[PDB]
């Protein structure tokens, strides 16, 4: 689901993923840290640019 | 008199009498705690 | 273990602002802006909420249940 | 049994008196010290704490002439009471007019 | 001259680079020659005034002019400790299976404020642990955590898996004694914040207890303190010895608080002036600039105290100040009655 959200849009909200997937905060954080970085006022951005 | 205890992993109320090998049903754990008392205890918020 | 209800120095009610703070951590707010939005002007409540470690869930993971 | 008087020595001199006040702290001691220090007939006014464990204070009053040093005590108490009544009335009036002008 | 220095010493408190000067109250008869500092009730009632600048729920700010540091500190200490309120003292526990310790649980429950009006109750006599209708209140807290019968297959979050796993103070139910139900309407006796997290539970664990609350003062224990932060500060009055203009004036706006020093273009050039000295917190950052040290004079007004009182929500802070003044008056009256009984 996280990878699909990243394919649909470059910016992913952590709270939306936590609400949809019904998962705890730490699992969503580990899922995001593997492929995203925290950008202030924008959420989570994919670590690599569009190739 | 029914003496009740709690297992360490199943956490089920087991009634065993005196001089019984400490065990628990549907498992094999051998750690048996005692339930909390029913007497009233007064505490101070200090 | 758990968030204290009263602040050690001043005594402002801080136990009720813990989980909401976690919500501000679940949101995009940082530490400073979240502590400001919670209404903690003096730095004592900021230290109380920031330096607190949530060890209650780690203990409940070892609870009998 | 709360406030007790003590003369300066066995001679029972009314010029130098010590009032021992029970279940008190620095608040009332300092307030009464300020309220009685302005009395022109007081040469020496001073409050102290015997020990932080027990709740008691010792005030000492030494007047200029032949004042019994008990009259300045009552004078300072009445002046502090009047000041408290005045500040209470002023604060109540201020809060009332603030509530009136806010709405 | 000498008169200006005497007036500055007797009216202002100057803050130097290394230390503060003129901090002691000196307006007393015999200390000054050309001043008659003898006590005068008329002059005190004339000069004194109270001006509230901000007043909301559980927060008050008011300036008192004409009072002294002694009476101000007395009011502050009475508000901090000598104002009686209601707080949890006795905890009767019935089968507490929580991970939180019983003593720690009782300590956390004691710190929870109660919205009950303390003036309507009395102090419990020595002993008498049973308590009476007049001088006690009872709060029942019974929370049994269990698994949610309807939840998702995974349910990683504890909210979906379990119910009542976080025992908030809203679960506390006031149990009336005698005729307290008729005297107090429903909803008055309750926890103040209603969102304080007492403990966290797991399925199987249960927290059952009764809380006996009695009247008490903050001096005995900090849990009876009604005010969270009750303090007072001297009103600052920043003065400029020489007119400062140019870009250095902007430095003033960056040296003091952003809201005290304002720059204006009277003739097309920026000149700084004091707009609102109240907002300044006296960070003493002007001493870093070498040139701007001898152009300003930081000072505090001796007979102007801004009181800020943030309470815990038990009662509005104006009533708190009124009750503090009443407690001081009661102490004065008790000592006067004792002195009269002596004589
Ligand atoms: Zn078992
Ligand atoms: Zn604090």
């Amino acid at each position: 689901f996280v990878m699909w959200k990243f394919t649909q849009s470059r910016w992913v909200v952590r709270k939306e993923v936590a609400t949809v997937t019904k998962l705890c905060a730490e699992d969503v954080k580990d899922f995001l840290e593997h492929m995203a970085v925290v950008r202030i006022n924008k959420g989570w951005e994919f670590i690599l640019p569009y190739d | 008199q029914p003496m009740i205890y709690i297992c360490g992993e199943c956490h089920t109320e087991n009634e065993i009498k005196s001089r019984d090998p400490i065990r628990c049903r549907e498992c094999g754990y051998r750690i048996m705690y005692k339930k909390r008392t029913k007497r009233l205890v007064v505490f101070d918020a200090r | 273990m758990i968030i204290p209800v009263r602040c050690f120095t001043c005594g402002k009610i801080v136990g009720n602002k813990w989980e909401a703070y976690l919500g501000l951590l679940q949101a995009e707010y940082t530490e400073g802006d979240a502590l400001d939005a919670l209404g903690l002007k003096r730095y004592c409540c900021r230290r109380m909420l920031l330096a607190h470690v949530d060890l209650i869930e780690k203990l409940l993971n070892y609870a009998p249940l | 049994k709360t406030a007790l008087e003590m003369v300066q020595a066995a001679g029972t001199d009314r010029h130098c008196v010590t009032f021992v006040l029970h279940e008190e702290d620095h608040t009332l001691g300092n307030s009464l010290r300020y309220m009685i220090m302005k009395n022109p007939e007081v040469e020496f006014c001073g409050y102290t704490t015997t020990h932080p464990s027990e709740s008691k204070i010792n005030l000492r009053i030494q007047t200029r002439g032949t004042l019994p040093a008990v009259e300045p005590f009552q004078r300072g108490l009445n002046e502090l009471m009047n000041v408290c009544q005045h500040v209470l009335d002023k604060f109540e009036a201020s809060i009332k007019d603030y509530k009136d002008q806010k709405a | 001259a000498a008169s200006q220095a005497v007036e500055e010493m007797r009216s202002r408190v100057v803050l130097g680079e290394f230390g503060v000067r003129n901090v002691h109250t000196t307006d007393f008869p015999g200390n000054y020659s050309g001043y008659d500092d003898a006590w005068d009730q008329d002059r005190f009632e004339k000069n004194f005034r109270v001006d509230v600048v901000h007043m909301d729920e559980n927060s008050l700010e008011f300036d008192m002019v004409g009072i002294d540091a002694a009476i101000a500190n007395a009011f502050r200490r009475i508000l901090l400790a000598e104002v009686p309120t209601m707080a949890v003292e006795k905890v009767l526990v019935y089968n507490n299976t929580s991970i939180v310790q019983d003593e720690i649980l009782a300590h956390r429950l004691g710190l929870i404020p109660i919205h009950a009006d303390p003036r309507l109750f009395e102090y419990r006599n020595q002993g008498d642990e049973e308590g009476t209708e007049i001088d006690t209140l009872q709060f029942r807290l019974q929370v049994r955590c269990t698994r949610n019968p309807h939840a998702a297959k995974d349910s990683s979050d504890p909210n979906e898996l379990y119910v009542n796993h976080k025992v908030y103070t809203r679960h506390m139910t006031w149990i009336p004694l005698g005729n307290q139900a008729d005297l107090f309407p429903e909803g008055t006796i309750r926890p103040v914040h209603d969102d304080i997290l007492i403990a966290q539970l797991r399925p199987g664990q249960e927290i059952d207890l009764l809380m006996h609350c009695v009247k008490g003062i903050g001096k005995d224990h900090a849990k009876f303190s009604p005010v969270a932060t009750a303090s007072y500060r001297l009103l600052p009055d920043i003065t400029l010895l020489e007119p400062v203009e140019g870009e250095a004036a902007e430095e003033l706006s960056r040296c003091f608080s952003p809201g005290v020093i304002e720059v204006q273009e009277v003739q097309g050039k920026k000149v700084a002036r004091v707009a609102n000295p109240r907002l300044d917190t006296f960070s003493r950052e002007i001493f870093r600039n070498e040139k701007l040290k001898k152009v300003v004079r930081l000072a505090r007004v001796r007979d102007h105290y801004i009181f800020s009182v943030e309470s815990t929500g038990v009662l509005p802070p104006d009533v708190l100040v009124s009750e503090a003044i009443k407690v001081l008056m009661g102490k004065c009256r008790r000592f006067l009655d004792e002195l009269d009984a002596v004589q």
